């Protein structure tokens, strides 16, 4: 998803479903490559 | 609050110039001040903000590594040290006041502020 | 310097009268047969509670200071007894290095053994007894003052002959009340 | 208190703590402004990435939803302890009767019994006494020692 070559237009935003896997959020919330990593009603750390 | 800017003027590319801005009134310790600029025919653009307590600084990408913002608490004055001036720095510079305290420092880049200074012109030849 | 705190530092933990009964109670007491630091001025911690004692001939020791920093910028407690009255204040005092604004509370009221207990608001128990270093035996401390001040305290010092400091701990005690409601013996559980 | 605590443009004088390393204990008051370390890098009092200011302002505008409108709150805690009780209701006192079965109330301590002159040697501080059963056995009249 993040290293995908091409993205969709906002009007036709793509939806990828994630299921039956282990979600390693550390790689994301500890990385410095994202300018906005905003989460509402949940904390990234708690996600684990 | 009343905001009064100074320090604008004519400078050669490569030089350095310090703008000043005096804050009076409800000088909240948990608020922030930001500097923004407007070039002719362009919209006003946020440059940098600093929190009064602690002095942590936030910079726009357009100015990161060149400009420094500082404040002297005792004097209730905030300073923007504008180093390595470039033609693209040409604009009217305004210092603005926030009365809203935000946990996320980056929000001061986009937050709509309460009060604005009058602006001081910097022109780079 | 150290001495043995044989059986001293027992105070009535509550305001209830009890006669000819053994009552078990949990509170901050001085553990029996513990080490009490012996001084004959310095600044001392205030871990959870303090047992102070003084053997006096000329009443040199007069008062106590309590608090966190023991200079201004914080609410600190000061207690001073001068011959005829007692003074208590919780002002943000500027204390001296060797002592001897915003006052939010104020109250005004060897052979001599004077025993005090300071604990946390603020409770002061005390007892005066004649004696023949730290005496072996048993005597209970009646409450004297209850200050509802709520001052955060973690350190203290004395304002002036030797004194002793012990530290209270949360220990369960069995107390023997006689016919007259006086505590006459105790057991450290 | 929307009429008072809200203003056009947003009133931000009222703050709340938004991050904390642990939940508060009952009636704990924390006023510290240390930069919250959300990530692994120590902040050293400097805000930035994973280094946030622990406080945030409230947005109290008159046009805000009732859920977001300002409300003034008072919390009364009552100290039902074993000490002399100094905060009482307006309830008037009455005369005392001895040697009769009566429904008595001393400072909120209620019961039914026969009140007699006692010979117990209460100490100047001792407020009321108890029996082996931890039941009230003797009292001090609030008006008379
Ligand atoms: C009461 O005051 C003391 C002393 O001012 C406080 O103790 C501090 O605690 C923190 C965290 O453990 C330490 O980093 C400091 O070094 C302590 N102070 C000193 C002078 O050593 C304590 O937090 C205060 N408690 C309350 C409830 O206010
Ligand atoms: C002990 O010290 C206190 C305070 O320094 C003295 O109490 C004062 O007494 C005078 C006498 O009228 C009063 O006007 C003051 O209001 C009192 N102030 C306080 C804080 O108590 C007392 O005189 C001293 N006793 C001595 C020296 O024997
Ligand atoms: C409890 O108190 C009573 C009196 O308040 C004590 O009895 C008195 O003891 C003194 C001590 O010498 C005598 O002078 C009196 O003659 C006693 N009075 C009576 C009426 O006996 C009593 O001893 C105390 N309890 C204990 C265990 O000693
Ligand atoms: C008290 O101190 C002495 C000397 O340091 C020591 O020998 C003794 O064991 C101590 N007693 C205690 C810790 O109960
Ligand atoms: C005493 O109270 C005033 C009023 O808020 C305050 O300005 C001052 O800081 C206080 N004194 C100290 C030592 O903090
Ligand atoms: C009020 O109570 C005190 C208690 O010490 C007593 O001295 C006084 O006589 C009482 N007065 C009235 C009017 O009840």
């Amino acid at each position: 998803v993040f290293n995908a070559t091409r993205f969709a237009s906002v009007y036709a935003w793509n939806r990828k479903r994630i299921s039956n896997c282990v979600a390693d959020y550390s790689v994301l919330y500890n990385s410095a490559s994202f300018s906005t990593f905003k989460c509402y009603g949940v904390s990234p750390t708690k996600l684990n | 609050v009343q905001l009064v800017e100074s320090g604008g003027g004519l400078m050669q590319a490569g030089g350095s110039l310090r703008l000043s801005c005096a804050v009076s009134g409800r000088t909240f310790s948990t608020a922030a001040m930001g500097w923004f600029r407007q070039a002719p025919g362009k919209e006003r653009e946020f440059v940098a903000a600093i929190r009064w307590s602690g002095g942590s600084a936030y910079y726009a990408d357009s100015v990161k590594g060149r400009f420094t913002i500082s404040r002297d608490k005792a004097k209730n004055t905030v300073y923007l040290q504008m180093n390595s001036l470039k033609y693209e720095d040409t604009a009217v510079y305004y210092c603005a006041s926030y009365q809203a305290t935000r946990s996320l420092l980056s929000d001061y880049a986009t937050w709509p502020y309460d009060y604005w200074g009058q602006g001081t012109q910097v022109t780079v030849s | 310097a150290y001495t043995n705190s044989f059986t001293r530092g027992v105070y009535y933990p509550d305001k209830v009268f009890r006669s000819s009964v053994l009552h078990s109670t949990q509170d901050l007491f001085l553990p029996f047969f513990s080490n009490v630091t012996w001084f004959h001025n310095p600044v001392l911690p205030f871990n959870d509670g303090v047992y102070f004692a003084s053997t006096e001939k000329s009443n040199i020791i007069r008062g106590w200071i309590f608090g966190t920093t023991l200079d201004s910028k914080t609410q600190s407690l000061l207690i001073v007894n001068n011959a005829t009255n007692v003074v208590i204040k919780v002002c943000e005092f500027q204390f001296c290095n060797d002592p001897f604004n915003n006052c939010t509370f104020e109250y005004v009221s060897f052979k001599n053994l004077r025993e005090f207990v300071f604990k946390n608001y603020f409770k002061i128990y005390s007892k005066h007894t004649p004696i023949n270093d730290l005496p072996q035996g048993f005597s209970a401390l009646e409450p004297l003052v209850d200050l509802p001040i709520g001052i955060n305290i973690t350190r203290f010092q004395t304002l002036l002959a030797a004194y002793y400091v012990g530290y209270l701990q949360p220990r369960t005690f069995l107390l023997k009340y006689n016919e007259n409601g006086t505590i006459t013996d105790a057991v450290d559980c | 208190s929307n009429n008072l605590d809200s203003k056009v443009g947003g009133n931000y004088n009222y703050l709340y703590r938004l991050f904390r390393k642990s939940n508060l204990k009952p009636f704990e008051r924390d006023i510290s402004t240390e930069i919250y370390q959300a990530g692994s890098t120590p902040c050293n009092g400097v805000e930035g990435f994973n280094c946030y200011f622990p406080l945030q302002s409230y947005g109290f505008q008159p046009t805000n939803g009732v859920g977001y409108q300002p409300y003034r709150v008072v919390v009364l805690s009552f100290e039902l302890l074993h000490a002399p009780a100094t905060v009482c209701g307006p309830k008037k006192s009455t005369n005392l009767v001895k040697n009769k079965c009566v429904n008595f109330n001393f400072n909120g301590l209620t019961g039914t019994g026969v009140l007699t002159e006692s010979n117990k040697k209460f100490l100047p501080f001792q407020q009321f006494g108890r029996d082996i059963a931890d039941t009230t056995d003797a009292v001090r009249d609030p008006q008379t020692l």
